[PDB]
RNA sequence: UUGGCGGAAAGGCCUUGGGUGCUUGCUGGCGAAUUGCAAUGUCAUUUUGCGUGGGGAUAAAUCAUUUGUAUACGACUUAGA
RNA sequence: CCUGAAAAUGGAUGGCGCUCAAGCGUGUUACCUAUACUCUACCGUCAGGGUUGAUAUGAUGCCCUGACGAGUAGGCAGGCGUGGAGGUCAGUGACGAAGCCUAGACCGUAAGGUCGGGUCGAACGGCCUCUAGUGCAGAUCUUGGUGGUAGUAGCAAAUAUU
RNA sequence: AACUGGCGAUGCGGGAUGAACCGAACGUAGAGUUAAGGUGCCGGAAUACACGCUCAUCAGACACCACAAAAGGUGUUAGUU
RNA sequence: AUACUGCCAGCUGGGACUGAGGACUGCGACGUAAGUCAAGGAUGCUGGCAUAAUGGUUAUAUGCCGCCCGUCUUGAAACAC
RNA sequence: AAAUUGUUGAAAGGGAAGGGCAUUUGAUCAGACAUGGUGUUUUGUAUU
């Protein structure tokens, strides 16, 4: 009816860091939903896309992807670590990410 | 001039490659979609639609169809890794489905001069359609509800957790 | 993830519900908190009004008007615990403490909409049975609070009229359990009970 | 045409450049190592700018390539062209600064002719 | 060039406190002005649709007098004379129009995309 | 260091997996019973598991067997130390010294 | 459209009447396809034009002059068709 | 745990705050991340070796193998650049040399080299060598030029101008 | 002064911060593990699990290290006679 | 006939990074006899796009980090020159 | 030439500015299926 999500929301939470380091190469997701790694693993190995608006139109749209995956778990409260084509911009801290269904196992 | 020929010359001809050891084996289907299943595909013009599995193709490739008379998808090909495999299975038995193969999607690709600068369907392709549809619909009709299951589109709903979500 | 997270700072502990809450700013959840003057802080009122009494002492020295600025009211303590857990100064900070808002009370936008609890920092979860406990309203007075006596009563005039919504809501609700008593026995209510329903 | 030729993104595509240079304007950007002996860049602090090092260096099988993949020589004359002739696919012609425009014509001519691409062919004409 | 200077109540209409009544300079612009407006007479331009399009003052070379200071010694006492120069034309229309025809490039999906929505629509 | 009494699996995994020989000063890897017999078959050690038998049984030439092998170069532990702390003794639960048979867990885990 | 209610930041809530669609409550007919095995595959505003047209009531401040309850200058308090 | 327990700007378990703790003692795990360890690629260095094979591949050429890489004072090596000299390119050039400007390009880890565009007007480069008054950020360096200060300090003794 | 290890000559992770402490010493990159140190929020990581103890009208909170003592308290807990 | 320990050259899954390298060779595996193979380093198939789309440069923003260089000095960002 | 200055124009700016890694956005740019199945179906057929 009115909804046609398929994939899953997600927050870009931050850079893989330590205390003072970050490495932007690594970005850490929240999935909804997904409080412990156990249910994380599911989303494993899923495509991630940021998905973002820019004032001008480039290939016939104003609205720009960068893709991903995740890689792996993170942490003990269901976080995963994802890599993406470009590294996100860190601007996008707290913001929205779709986790898609596929690469499917089920 | 630094120098008149160079004391060091690289190659002229071009390197061949070595032998190769990468003999292509099958691919391993996982083992929930078996002819005959409800899938529900993932990306594509028909996303979240459900289509029933019909046929492993030799590309790797699924081979499914809406029917197209239930929601409009006609007899396709899908990646495996793009579809969801749900328990709901209908027979296939009835169905010929041996005609089809990588060379029944042979596609004649467009040329470069073939350019959208402002901005058809073959008979054997619709009448296969009208044959595999109709020999499929006669089993759908079998398990109630399952027509209606199948024309509606699948979406996620605030709070519906596909980890925990069984199909 | 909601658009906007609307607690009820009734029965809180101030530390705990601020780094919840500013884990969620941070986060991209935008919050709002409401009931200030009802939130809770762990010890005696005697133990908390030193305590702001020594927050009281630090002030520039050769010019007041630039020190720390000692905010009495309620919601401004606890946004003072909130910005505390958040890198304020930085960019990514002041986007943060925008996506949040604090009240004393119920301002009319919230009282209409859903109140929620958070167990890690509610004080009837928290803290030991017999434990001494401040509450909010009663320190901000003591160090200079002006409005506990209006908010009291403008929190009274919204109770007693959300007390008429839910008697309204209830005789809503008991005319769907007597007619659904009177549809009941059907087949398809059968029918959704052996289907988990 | 070919393999996806090596050096695929970075090695230090960035400029070293010399420490201050960006502070005054008597420090060239020309690369200097610092010498001092309390140098934060000598020594390597955090934060601090990359000082060119060996490790940088390029794959020996693509060093000095073009994008192309061809390496670029310098022809002052159409005589110079005689040692790109049987190598078009690993060098290139770059036709020197001080060549009148009569002259580039006749070296563009010949290089075309032999199918040696030229870095520099547009020089001295517009589009 | 407005350090120290005094404040008044006839920068308000250009939103500042401090100006002044530069006299000299005023009628050195003047004489300029006036030759550039005789100027464009000479060169049969409309002469009430002249504004000042272009105006830039720069340093001339300075000119060197000498101050005498206490304890025998010596400063310079430096004019810091002015190059000007400017520009009078008359307001036209808009420039041109026409902007960049951006000849698009899509993919084989969204050209299939346009056609089914350019269906779906009327 | 950590350091025990190993069994026969561990060596023959330690081997396997993580087994190079000294020759001519070159660490060179195993990967074929040729280089140890060319290196050691002097002493009858023709294969890598006479190379194993020579190490887990201390046989005669138990040295030269040994020391053709180039020191072993093993990751850090997979599941880490299991202490917060490396740098006591593991009786006082930290991790150097003799742990007898744990050496088995902690070098498969960092093997 | 008729009645109300809501000042804590109300700016939103309930409404009695008509018309007007939809309705998957149940049963049908037709369509979809080639976006080619995925590509966010594009579905919710601020502001602008000698924009479109349906209305709407046609002001002040500042400089300068003046004042001294004010004043270094600005600023202020006054007056002035 | 409390008393004992007093110092000067306001103030620091790093901060917030924390009270069956987010305190303290202890146990058990899980998890986070260094330029460290494992593995892989690429650079260099060093070491140990192979190679006189066809009507294509100077043997300081080509190639194989392994290990290693912090660095002040300092030593050495290989190179980059500048003025002049011998030889050569029967080199570039008034159809534009040298110089200069250019968030243009390419190459080199780098010193720097090459080139596009603009300006310009008489000389100047590559390579093999020779040679030196040969490389600047500093020396309260030298000479010269120029800033911020700043339209600022100020331009008020000697009665006085209209 | 002795022995050793360091800093000087040395970056890097940790001790907020710091020449010397802890960890580890450095070619350029990638992946995986870790060290020391941590995992309420700042800040990556359990508002985890388990047993106790403590309420301070100056609690305490982590080596080097940025201090506290003698002496006392039917405050509370355990233990000995 | 079991929450423990050890072993398996036991089995069945789910993720990630990497693809270096020959004009012709080695060690092996698999059927009882055309030879194949996962055995001295990636191939096969299929799309989209031949353009600033990828990328280089540069400006800004964002996250985290970054004291002023030279010098003497055990020690310099130094309230040392 | 540079310093320094008027300053196409662009951009940034809540008690300095400048820098490093990374991406994003803007601006800007180099490199590419142009002659090699037919020894050549068109195309100023030895210009492929």
């Amino acid at each position: 009816a009115e909804s046609h999500r398929l994939y899953v929301k997600g927050k870009h939470l931050s850079y893989q860091r330590s205390k003072r380091v970050n490495n932007p190469n690594v970005s850490l997701i929240k999935i909804e939903g997904v409080a412990t790694p156990q249910d994380a693993q599911f989303y494993l190995g899923k495509r991630i896309a940021y998905v973002y608006r820019a004032s001008k139109e480039v290939r016939g749209s104003k609205i720009r992807v960068m893709w991903g995956k995740v890689t792996r778990t993170h942490g003990n409260s269901g976080v995963v670590r994802a890599t993406f084509r470009n590294n996100l911009p860190a601007k996008t801290f707290g913001a929205s990410v779709r986790i898609f269904l596929y690469p499917s196992n089920i | 001039t630094a120098q008149q020929a160079p004391k060091w010359y690289p190659s002229e001809d071009v390197a061949a490659p070595k032998k190769t050891r990468k003999a292509v084996r099958p691919q391993k289907l996982r083992a929930s979609l078996v002819p005959g299943t409800v899938l529900i595909l993932l990306a594509g013009r028909f996303r979240g639609k459900r289509v029933v599995y019909l046929k492993h193709l030799e590309d790797n490739t699924l081979l499914v169809t809406g029917p197209f008379k239930v929601n409009g998808v006609p007899l396709r090909r899908v990646n495996a890794r793009y579809v969801i495999a749900t328990s709901t299975k209908v027979s296939v038995e009835g169905v010929n489905v041996e005609k089809f193969n990588v060379e029944y999607f042979a596609k004649e690709k467009l040329t470069k001069k073939e350019k959208k600068e402002a901005n058809e369907i073959k008979t054997e392709r619709v009448e296969d359609q009208k044959v595999v549809d109709k020999a499929l619909l006669a089993e759908i009709k079998k398990t109630p509800l399952l027509k209606q299951y199948l024309s509606a589109s699948f979406s996620l709903k605030n709070g519906d957790k596909p980890h925990l979500l069984k199909f | 993830v909601e658009p906007v997270v609307v607690i009820d700072g009734k029965g809180h502990l101030v530390g705990r519900l601020a780094s919840v809450v500013a884990k969620q700013l941070l986060n991209g959840q935008k919050i709002v908190v409401v009931r200030a003057e009802e939130l809770n802080i762990s010890g005696e009122f005697f133990r908390n009004k030193l305590k702001y009494h020594d927050f009281l002492r630090k002030a520039t020295a050769f010019n007041k008007t630039r020190g720390p600025f000692h905010f009495r009211a309620p919601s401004r303590i606890f946004y003072k615990a909130l910005r505390g857990m958040v890198s304020h100064k930085t960019a990514r900070g002041k986007a943060a403490l925008e996506r949040l808002k604090v009240f004393e009370g119920i301002p009319p936008p919230y009282d209409k909409k859903k109140r929620v609890v958070v167990p890690q920092a509610l004080r009837v979860l928290r803290l030991k049975p017999g434990r001494k406990y401040t509450t909010l309203g009663k320190l901000s007075t003591s160090v200079g609070w002006k409005y506990e006596d209006v908010v009291a009563k403008l929190e009274a005039k919204r109770k007693v009229s959300s007390a008429e919504y839910y008697a309204k809501k209830r005789a809503f609700t008991k005319k769907v359990a007597s007619a659904n008593a009177t549809a009941a026995e059907s087949d398809v209510a059968k029918q959704l009970a052996a289907l988990g329903y | 045409a070919s393999l996806p030729h090596p050096k695929i993104v970075k090695k230090h595509t960035k400029k070293f450049k010399r420490h201050h240079s960006d502070r005054y304007h008597r420090v060239a950007e020309n690369w200097r190592k610092q010498k001092g002996i309390d140098s934060v860049v000598r020594r390597r602090f955090r934060g601090n700018i990359s000082q060119p090092k060996i490790g940088y260096g390029s794959n020996k099988k693509t060093k000095f390539l073009s994008p192309s993949g061809h390496k670029t020589f310098l022809v002052a004359n159409v005589k110079d062209l005689e040692t790109l002739t049987m190598h078009t696919k690993t060098y290139a012609a770059e036709i020197a600064h001080n060549i009148s425009a009569k002259n580039r014509v006749v070296i563009l001519a010949r290089a075309k002719a032999l199918g040696i691409k030229v870095t520099n062919p547009k020089g001295r004409l517009a589009l | 060039f407005n350090s120290s200077i005094g404040r008044t109540a006839q920068g308000k209409e250009f939103g500042v406190t401090k100006a002044r009544w530069p006299a000299k300079s005023v009628k050195f612009v003047q004489g300029l002005l006036q030759n550039a407006a005789a100027n464009a007479e000479a060169k049969g331009l409309d002469a009430t649709k002249l504004y000042v399009s272009h105006i830039q003052v720069n340093q001339a070379p300075k000119q060197r007098r000498r101050t005498y200071r206490a304890h025998g010694r010596i400063n310079k006492y430096e004019s810091s004379p002015s190059h000007i120069e400017l520009v009078v034309t008359e307001k036209e229309e808009a420039v041109a129009k026409a902007a960049e025809k951006k000849v698009v490039r899509l993919t084989s999906r969204q050209r299939g995309r346009i056609a089914a929505q350019k269906r779906i629509a009327a | 260091v950590a350091y025990g009494y190993p069994s026969y699996s561990t060596i023959r995994q330690l081997v396997y997996k993580r087994g190079f020989g000294k020759i001519n000063k070159q660490r060179v890897p195993l990967s074929d019973n040729a280089i140890i017999e060319a290196n050691l078959g002097k002493y009858g050690i023709l294969s890598i598991d006479d190379l194993i038998h020579e190490i887990i049984t201390v046989g005669p030439h138990f040295k030269q067997a040994n020391n053709f092998l180039w020191p072993f170069k093993l990751s850090n532990p997979s599941g880490g130390w299991g202490v917060p702390r490396k740098f006591k003794h593991f009786i006082q639960g930290g991790s150097f010294g003799n742990r007898e048979e744990f050496i088995n867990k902690l070098v498969k885990s960092m093997n």
